């Protein structure tokens, strides 16, 4: 058998049997990423301290002015 | 030397074509039963010795050296009456050389029964006529009744002191029953199924009694071998192979005929001289099955200079069986012819052993596919391997006789098989 299970009309020979099974497409798949691409594009060490400290300087001035208005 | 030329005074089987009377008053004129009393009186050892010296080989497919075969029979009789079964039955495809001895000079066959019987210490001869040879065994029973009435056979061998009687058995249409170890059984009354060789017929054959199975042509040339010269007989053919085989040019020759002619004859010479010629000239030849049907093909490129003797045809990757040369010309479908041969071996295979019983139906199926082209280019190597699985393993040589036609067809005409397969492939799609 095995030439009556995989017919492929013609083929003249036991080789050239159909042989259609699963696999990667011709040319493989896309290059798959595996590294750790963690983007560190956030606020830096400064700009975070200077945003906080700018607030505990202007916002505290505003607390002061609000205390003046309340008084 | 250069063989082939056999003069009409050297042909052993005179009245082959039945032109003259076959029976007595017509056989004594041809030298039959001439002085067999002296021969029987010359003894058994002298007969065996002259048969061995004459180098007579088996006229049947086996090709065994006769005489040496007759020396296998026991000398001192231990109560088992040594028999002598004559293998009249042929049934080989192509072979009619037996059919021209059973009729048309059967008295040579009866005198050979007697001379081989005294030769191998026998006590009775069972001429196993092929079943279909009804007219032939009727002629032979007529000649047997004659040789009984003429005191030749029975209770005194031609007036001598030898008690020897010839009984005529006849099978019924079975090529397998013709085999040496199956003749004994098909004559013992059982089915025509061969027995294994470890008990040899010379040791325990017919009825368990010793016996030797001889083709009619070997037993029938025995008389004239002894009455003429064993040196004269061995003066024909090549060194080892010697004698005058009775050929049967079977098919696709413009004048098919069975004609006795010296062995070691060039196959081309035989064809061109006696049977006329390959239909449409020698250049029209396609293949030739030189022996019976139990022998591979000859593809016409090694058939020009091949000699019809056992040794050369064996050296050409073939065999000289009953020398029933089957000729096939460029007009035949050689694969269909070998497919019908394999069908024959499927039909006439007593089925006793598995390698032949099954693999021969298998060979027939694969051949009836490849003759259309329904196979695959690698099956031609399965077919070779299937045949080599059948060949050495079967009980008798019928396994051989069924693997050899297909093996020869492959070995020689593999281009034609592959061409049919590729043409089937291109016919699809
Ligand atoms: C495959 C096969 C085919 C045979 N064909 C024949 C045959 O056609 N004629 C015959 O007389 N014996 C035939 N025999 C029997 C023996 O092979 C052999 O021919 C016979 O027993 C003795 O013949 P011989 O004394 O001339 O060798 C055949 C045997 C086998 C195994
Ligand atoms: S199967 Fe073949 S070899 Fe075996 S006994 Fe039958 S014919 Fe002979």
């Amino acid at each position: 058998t095995e030439a009556m299970i995989r017919n492929k009309p013609g083929m003249a020979s036991v080789k050239d049997m159909p042989l259609l099974q699963d696999g990667p497409p011709p040319g493989g798949f896309a290059p798959v990423r595996y590294a750790r691409r963690i983007s560190n594009t956030g606020p830096s060490a400064m700009a975070m301290f200077l945003a906080v400290s700018g607030a505990f300087a202007w916002g505290m001035y505003q607390v002061g002015q609000g205390n003046k208005i309340r008084r | 030397t250069h063989f082939g030329g056999l003069k009409d005074e050297d042909r052993i089987f005179t009245n082959l074509y039945g032109l003259h009377d076959p029976f007595l008053k017509g056989a004594m004129k041809r030298g039959d039963w001439h002085r067999t009393k002296d021969l029987v009186l010359k003894g058994t050892d002298w007969i065996v010795n002259e048969m061995k010296k004459s180098g007579l080989r088996g006229r049947g497919g086996a090709g065994f050296p006769s005489g040496l075969k007759w020396s296998f029979m026991p000398k001192v009789s231990d109560g088992r009456p040594s028999y002598l079964v004559v293998n009249a039955d042929e049934s080989e495809p192509g072979t009619c050389k037996d059919r021209e001895i059973m009729r048309h000079d059967p008295h040579k066959l009866l005198e050979g029964c007697l001379i081989a019987g005294v030769g191998m210490r026998a006590s009775a001869a069972y001429i196993y006529i092929r079943g279909e040879y009804v007219n032939e065994r009727l002629n032979l029973e007529k000649a047997r009744r004659e040789a009984y009435a003429a005191g030749l056979l029975g209770k005194n061998a031609c007036g001598s002191g030898y008690d020897f009687e010839v009984y005529i058995h006849f099978g019924a249409g079975a090529y397998i029953c013709g085999e040496e170890t199956a003749l004994l059984e098909s004559l013992e009354g059982k089915q025509g199924k061969p027995r294994l060789k470890p008990p040899f017929p010379a040791n325990a054959g017919l009825y368990g009694c010793p016996t030797t199975v001889t083709n009619v042509e070997t037993v029938a040339v025995s008389p004239t071998i002894l009455r003429r010269g064993p040196e004269w007989f061995s003066s024909f053919g090549r060194k080892n192979n010697a004698g005058t085989k009775l050929f049967c040019i079977s098919g696709h020759v413009n004048k098919p005929c069975t004609v006795e002619e010296e062995m070691s004859i060039p196959l081309k010479e035989l064809i061109e001289r006696h049977c006329g010629g390959v239909r449409g000239g020698w250049d029209n030849l396609l293949a030739i099955i030189p022996g019976g049907s139990s022998v591979p093909l000859i593809p016409k490129n090694i058939c020009e200079d091949v000699l019809m003797d056992f040794d050369a045809l064996k050296a050409v990757q073939s065999g000289l069986g009953t020398a029933a040369v089957i000729v096939m010309d460029k007009s035949t479908d050689v694969v269909d012819a070998i497919a019908r041969l394999s069908y024959f071996y499927k039909h006439e295979s007593c089925g006793q052993c598995t390698p032949c019983r099954e693999g021969t139906g298998w060979l027939w199926m694969i051949m009836e596919r490849m003759k259309v082209g329904n196979a695959k280019l690698e099956e031609i190597d399965m077919l070779q391997e299937v045949t080599k699985q059948i060949e050495g393993h079967t009980i008798c040589a019928l396994g051989d006789a069924a693997a050899w036609p297909v093996q020869g067809l492959i070995r020689h005409f593999r281009p034609e098989l592959e061409r049919r397969i590729r043409e089937r492939a291109e016919r699809e799609l």
